[PDB]
DNA sequence: GCCATTTTCGGCCTCTGTGAAAAACTCCCAAAGTTCCGCTATCAGTTAGTAAAATGATATAAATCCAAC
DNA sequence: GTTGGATTTATATCATTTTACTAACTGATAGCGGAACTTTGGGAGTAAAAGAGTCTCCGCGAAAATGGC
């Protein structure tokens, strides 16, 4: 129907064209008949009939008289809905300036005729005069003339000059302007001037003027003469209950405007004194400003409820505005909500739906089937049977539900696994039964959480739910690729208890033919579940090439592992089960099952793991008791010794040997070592036991305590919680952050006294308050990230570029933090990977790194590899498949046309709630910086080189010495300059000293061309350079934190990309969160969209402005093919907030935030939004250019190419 | 739907083809190329795609044949 | 709580909110983000237009489902028309081109 | 280049219901509203009538067939 | 073997029942228009003199975009 949305200024002719009539009087409805009166705010002639196909006077009161206007009443007989589309207008007695065009800084009326806003507003509130037509006088345009000064001017000239006052004066000043010649005045003035402030103001005003000339808008339209009036149902006046009425504040604002305009017309008729007319015009301006944007021009007008009125702007903007409350998030039909319980009998693709919800949601489908099988003759009969809850309705429901997926959602939806499609199984009760294995994806636990239920209707929606949104297809985390269906809690406890080893158990040493024999033995109460036996295991290995090699050997194991081998699918080793299985071991089982078997085997295996774990956790009888917390006998002795030593240091403070701070920092260490020793003693006592073997000897065994098993299995619990259970609670922090000297020496088993409980509450309250504020901040950060990265879609398969990013293992000292295999898993190479010390092409170009090539790259020991990145992608819009690489949630290469930016934003923002020279390796050493390389090509250690046991190439053996996370992530993503930026060397050259002028220090750099560039340096800076030394570009001048801007300016794109990537990944990795670097790279690519032109070249760009980088690529490519000289640019780094408000489309920018200035700029410049993004297509209600809707848009583009 | 995505290659194109075939069966009245086994048109279309009888090219050729007729 | 079709709001022409009013669940910003991440263009279009505010669309979809078609002809959301009228009331010419 | 005042934001679901100040009378005239009555149009309800069509009953003509001579 | 009366088919005409289309009476009911009357709705007017506003509130912070020098 439509392809774009234009925005511009509304001329009075256009406003009159929109309107169906003129509103003249402020009356709304009659107080007796409750009927619209004539020419009022609800007039039936202007806006349309109140009742469908009727009229006010009742003369034409049926459909036969459509399109016929009554002579008695003037109302066109049509539907009532036309009242939500018909507009009106008010002919203002005097022109009124637009409030947005005047106080949306910068003012576009002040900056179009070169006059300050104080002067302009002095003219609008009718305080001074301004000359329009100087004529043949000494005055010029825009001169202030005070009232008395204007009397003198009238005395000595009189009729020669016109010096008007008010909005009319602004209107005819803008009338007298000639934009072409005035822009040429800019053009000739810019070259002559030298000051930077004047030049910047001049180019701002030139940009505005050129926008006016290009858009076709006239400055005359800047000031309103005809005021449009909104349709009445958009500002309804309706009877709530029993004669009480509900209205909208727009009615009050329009009533004020109409009343004051009528008063102005009456005053003009009566030839009133000038003061009264002037005051009336002032109130007309105030009322129109309050109608358009209340609370901006002055004090907000308040209603009878002592609350400010809501204007047009206040309801097109804000969180509670139209955009974010009704156009991006909508209440929907065919929806339900209920408490969630646990269904341990369900499968991954099944969810338990109550029959009441199924009956209410699937009602039209039930009607359809009842009519098609003829049980109900018509819809009324079908409704009667459905309401009566007849027997056959349930069979019809179980036939409609049979293969119809349903979408389950939980609030908040932090990532895309928060909405999933399931096949419904109909159940009694009122609670939704959820499969346990998906709870971790929902962050859902059954203490009262509720979930929402959505029924897709069209065939395309059902196919999308079954193919993309099924829980079976969603088993890998899109953030990292790790499985998300890993078992937890009861399953892990059961599998751990089943896979444990007990010494001298019943049936030890028996020989078993296989897993079935072991099951038979345990069911017959012959061999205990933890009895060591020898079992004949048949085992199939599925090699990387597809070889299926079967083998059969006798393995020493337990009965439990033999049974668990029954559910393990063929193709996996027995070494994956022949060990005690904690959370990590089961996660590895699922990971390897997915890697070597696929998805179907993995989902069946996950289900069977869940059932086996539940069954054996039930049969185990794990119970927590009061004798399970074994408090060590060494705790009391350690407390006594700590008290004695604290008293010793207490009688040593009076000796003056120590200070108060030293006493504090020594008592803290005394107690913080007593705590560690008590914890270690408790762990040693709790994790071991002494048993009697078959021979009769006393042998040490790992303990079977309930709390120890809970902690060691990884089900739920950790060492710190045990230490607070049976050891010492420890030192605590005061509400200011200080640590109380006397710790809590009692645990929860023996209880605390009053003071200890008070101190504990001091920290509990902080934890809760910080959780709440953390949730708020993480939500805001995720929203900003989505709004910056919403336009990144994989649009091509290959951009045909040669650039890439190098990657090496991450080293932060003498140990590896993360290997190259983890970094490069799933990234397409950029250049051929040569064998170390050889010209052999081990890995060719344009290959995707799976686990097979990861094993290859680990075995052949290569350190640095070049791979493609999203930041280096050359795609004009979005990215290409090869530069992104592997889709983490699918395991294969990224498909064409999926939103990778939204995935990146969700992956980065989801873990926000969780966010708070000795030599050891043999090898050689080298200088780069300092590196220590092992025997192979891997560089094991990396250390900085300050301004020396061994020289370069000297072999070194072991032991030979040479000698607020979330605020940080937000700070990095908004590119905030640090408090004390570290100065960098702008140009390569020799340092030379200048003159220490008053205030601060100066330096100079001498370039290779003889240029002397002056550098401003604060006095407190600890300079790290010496005169006579040639420093390189980007070298550190003063030590300190580095802003991303100067890294981008003086080092490059790759440098800033790496800087942001690892300085966000350090925050994530410190907390234990795994996020792939492609997401941060995508955000960085969106953060580097802008460039400033420096050389005009043969392009039309004027140097000194910001433009999008893709536009410059297109222009430069065209100019190169034409042969004319290209354009030269500088690439700029913008924060995730500025970049979003600087998008080409104004609808997305308006929907994000800062609506007033976005709309003002768009209207003044006359922009066109081509609807080429996710958010604009969501707002307008058409298919998004991503996923299933990608190809469709492509065809439209093809239809727009021809 | 692993077999379907293996035969097609792209999930979105598979969804498009399956939706078109399901609409043809539900509205036009085309018979299922595979045994129904009491299945909805969506699952029937997915099974037909997995078997290898229904692709985008096959649907386009069949539509061209119908238009010629 | 459960709902298929009930009462609608006066201005937004969107389903109500709350069990007491027999309202519908809210499909907020993050749900839209999740469907965009999945790639469900058609499910998103259906939840935006037919289920919420496309006045002719929801009636046509109900009739089609009763007939047994399970096909939709989506239209313009009503909230966008409200937005266009509100922007025009501020003296700003916003329009759709062909 | 640097203060210094404005402007702009601050997580998702679910319930929820608001009355709560504020001070004049008086006279004259025109139009809308209420009510009553009469005329007119419009239709249900019923009966009876007249010409014609439809249908059945009877009449008139042969086929042939079967029994008796 | 036969043949002629009779006992059935074959074709046509007549009578009875119903349909299709008139008019007249009956009885009501709604709708429109006019005359009179009561109610509502708008306007003008008031002659000690009376001759400068509210408005409670005012428990927000960090960052960035704007003038002014
Ligand atoms: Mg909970
Ligand atoms: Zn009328
Ligand atoms: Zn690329």
């Amino acid at each position: 129907e439509f392809d774009a949305i234009k925005i511009g200024l509304a001329s009075p002719d256009m406003i009159r064209s929109w309107s169906f009539g003129e509103v003249k009087k402020p009356e709304t409805i009659n107080y007796r008949t409750f009927k619209p009166e004539r020419d009022g705010l609800f007039c039936a002639r202007i806006f349309g009939p109140v009742k469908d196909y009727e009229c006010l006077c009742g003369k034409y009161k049926r459909l036969k008289h459509r399109g016929v206007i009554c002579e008695k009443c003037g109302v066109e007989v049509t539907q009532t809905k036309v009242r939500r589309d018909r507009m009106g207008h008010i002919e203002l007695a005097s022109p009124v300036a637009h409030i947005w065009f005047l106080k949306s800084l910068p003012s576009r009326i002040g900056l179009l005729m070169d006059m300050p806003l104080r002067d302009i507003e002095r003219v609008l509130y009718f305080e001074m005069y301004v000359v329009t037509e100087p004529g043949m006088t000494d005055l010029e345009r825009g001169q202030m003339l005070t009232e008395e000064e204007y009397l003198d001017r009238l005395e000595e000239w009189g009729d020669e000059f016109t010096a008007k006052m008010g909005a009319e004066a602004i209107k005819d000043l803008l009338a007298s302007m000639d934009l072409p010649a005035e822009a040429e005045q800019m053009r000739e003035e810019l070259d002559t001037t030298n000051s930077e402030t004047k030049r910047k103001k001049l180019t701002k005003r030139l940009k505005l003027v050129e926008a006016f000339v290009a858009s076709g808008n006239k400055p005359e339209w800047m000031i309103l003469t005809v005021l449009p009036v909104l349709p009445p149902d958009l500002r309804p006046l309706v009877p709530l209950d029993g004669g009480r009425f509900a209205t909208s504040d727009l009615n009050d604002l329009y009533r004020r405007v109409i009343n004051r305009n009528n008063r102005l017309k009456r005053l003009l008729e009566l030839a009133a004194p000038d003061i009264i007319v002037r005051n009336e015009k002032r109130m007309l301006q105030e009322s129109v400003d309050a109608l358009l944007d209340n609370g901006r021009r002055g004090r907000a007008i308040t209603g009878s409820n002592k609350r400010p009125l809501k204007s047009l702007a206040d309801m097109i903007k804000g969180k509670q505005g139209r955009f974010r409350q009704n156009l991006l998030g909508k209440r929907v039909d065919y929806s339900g909500r209920s408490v969630i319980t646990v269904g341990p009998y369900l499968r991954l693709h099944q969810c338990g739906l109550p029959k009441k919800m199924a009956l209410e949601l699937f009602k039209p489908f039930i009607y359809s089937k009842l009519e098609t099988r003829g049980l109900a003759t018509t819809i009324k009969a079908a409704k009667k049977m459905v309401e009566r809850e007849e027997a056959v309705v349930w069979d019809i429901l179980d036939e409609v539900i049979r293969e119809h997926p349903v979408l389950l959602n939980r609030a908040p939806t932090l990532h895309r696994l928060g909405i999933q499609a399931f096949e419904p199984v109909l159940i009694e009760g009122k609670a939704i039964q959820l499969h346990p294995l998906v709870c971790a994806a929902y962050n859902a636990d059954f203490d009262g959480d509720q979930m929402a239920v959505h029924v897709p209707l069209t065939l395309e929606a059902q196919l999308e739910a079954r193919t993309l949104m099924m829980s079976t297809n969603n088993i890998l985390s899109p953030a990292s690729g790790d499985p998300i269906i890993v078992p937890s809690q009861d399953v892990v406890l059961g599998l751990y208890y089943m896979t444990r080893e007990k010494i001298n158990a019943k049936g030890e040493g028996m020989y078993l033919t296989g897993p079935a024999e072991a099951e038979k033995a345990y069911r017959t109460k012959t061999a205990e579940l933890h009895a060591r036996v020898k079992v004949r295991i048949t085992e199939t290995i599925k090699h990387e090439n597809g070889k299926l090699t079967t083998e059969t050997k006798m393995i020493d194991t337990t009965v439990g592992r033999a049974m668990l081998w029954q559910i393990v699918p063929k193709g996996l080793p027995y070494s994956l089960v022949n060990q005690k299985l904690g959370k990590k071991q089961i996660s590895n089982l699922l990971n390897e099952a997915y890697r070597k078997l696929g998805l179907k085997d993995t989902v069946i295996f996950a289900d069977q793991i869940m059932y086996t774990g539940f069954a054996y956790a039930a049969l185990s009888g794990v119970s927590v008791g009061i004798d399970d917390m074994v408090v060590p006998a060494a705790k009391y002795t350690e407390i006594a010794e700590a008290e004695e030593e604290v008293r010793e240091i207490q009688e040593q403070f009076q000796s003056g040997l120590v200070t108060a701070g030293e006493r504090y920092n020594k008592v803290i260490d005394i107690w913080a070592s007593t705590n560690d020793r008590v914890a270690k003693a408790m762990m040693e006592n709790l994790s071991s036991e002494q048993v009697i073997n078959r021979q009769g000897e006393q042998e040490k065994q790992e303990s079977f305590n309930s709390i120890y098993m809970m902690a060691d299995s990884g089900a739920r619990g950790s060492a710190a919680q045990i230490r607070q259970l049976a050891g010492m609670r420890g030192l605590m922090a005061r509400p200011d952050g200080s640590i109380i000297e006397t710790p809590i020496t009692a645990n929860f088993k023996e209880g605390l006294n009053v003071l200890q409980y008070f101190i504990s509450t001091h920290g509990a309250r902080k934890g809760l308050a910080d959780t709440a504020l953390k949730t708020a901040n993480s939500g805001y950060l995720t929203r900003r990230l989505v709004d910056v990265a919403q336009d990144v879609v994989v649009t091509e398969h290959d951009c045909g570029t040669l650039e890439g990013v190098v990657m090496t293992p991450h080293i932060e000292g003498g140990d590896v933090k993360v290997a190259l295999t983890e970094l490069a898993l799933g990234r397409v190479v950029s250049e051929d990977i040569l064998k170390p010390g050889t010209d052999e092409v081990l890995i060719p170009r344009n290959t995707l790194l799976d686990e097979k090539w990861c094993k290859v790259i680990n075995d052949n020991s290569v350190d640095q590899i070049k791979v493609r990145s999203v930041v280096t992608c050359d795609s004009d819009f979005g990215c290409c498949a090869q530069c992104y690489g592997r889709d983490l949630a699918r395991g294969h290469l990224v498909n064409q046309g999926e939103a990778v930016g939204v995935i990146a934003a969700q992956s980065i923002g989801e873990p926000g709630t969780q966010l708070t020279i000795q030599a050891k390796n043999n090898g050689s050493v080298k200088l780069h910086e300092l590196t220590i390389i092992d025997e192979f090509g891997r560089t094991k250690e990396k250390h900085k080189l300050p301004y020396l046991s061994k020289a370069d190439g000297d072999a070194v053996a072991a032991g030979e010495t040479v000698a607020g996370g979330l605020p940080r992530v937000a700070d990095l993503f908004e590119a905030r300059k640090p408090k004390e930026p570290a100065i960098l060397a702008e140009h390569s050259g020799t340092v030379s000293f200048g003159k220490e002028t008053k205030g601060k220090r100066r330096l100079i750099i001498t370039r290779d061309s003889g240029d002397t560039y002056e550098e401003m340096i604060p006095k407190h800076r600890q300079l790290n350079v010496f005169e006579g030394e040639r420093i390189e570009r980007g070298d550190v001048i003063a030590d300190g934190p580095e802003s991303p801007h100067d890294i981008l300016r003086l080092r490059g794109i790759h440098a800033v990309t790496t800087y942001i990537a690892n300085e966000v990944q350090e925050v994530y990795r410190l907390q234990g969160v795994k996020i792939n670097d492609k997401h941060i790279e995508t955000i960085v690519r969106q953060m580097l969209r802008k460039c400033t032109i420096t050389f005009a070249g043969d392009s039309e760009f004027l140097p000194g402005e910001t433009v999008e980088y893709s536009q410059v690529k297109i222009a430069n490519r065209k100019l190169v093919e034409e042969g004319k000289e290209p354009a030269r640019f500088e690439r700029e780094l913008l924060g995730i907030t500025k970049a979003s408000l600087a998008t080409e489309s104004f609808i997305s920018a308006a929907s994000f935030q800062e609506t007033t200035r976005v709309l003002t700029e768009a209207a003044v410049s006359g922009k066109r939004d081509d609807l080429r993004g996710l958010k604009e297509n969501v707002i307008v209600g058409r298919l998004i250019p991503a996923g299933t809707g990608f190809a469709y848009h492509q065809d439209r583009q093809a239809k727009r190419a021809q | 739907v692993q077999d379907a995505v293996e035969k097609i290659g792209n999930r979105f194109d598979l969804v498009l083809v399956a939706a078109r075939r399901a609409r043809q069966m539900q509205s036009g009245g085309k018979d299922a190329l595979v045994p129904e086994e009491n299945d909805k048109p969506t699952v029937i279309a997915l099974r037909e795609i997995e078997e290898g009888l229904i692709t985008k090219d096959v649907l386009d050729a069949r539509e061209r044949q119908e238009q010629q007729e | 709580h459960a709902r298929s079709t009930g009462s609608y709001s006066l201005v937004t022409q969107q389903p109500l909110g709350g069990k007491a009013q027999f309202g519908g669940q809210r499909f907020g910003e993050m749900e839209v983000w999740a469907l965009e991440a999945y790639g469900a263009a058609y499910t998103l279009q259906e939840m935006l237009t037919v289920k919420s505010d496309d006045v002719n669309g929801r009636t046509k979809m109900y009739k089609n489902i009763v007939d047994g078609n399970h096909a939709m002809e989506p239209g313009m959301p009503e909230s966008f028309n409200v937005l266009l009228k509100e922007i025009r009331s501020l003296g700003i010419n916003i329009e759709l081109e062909d």
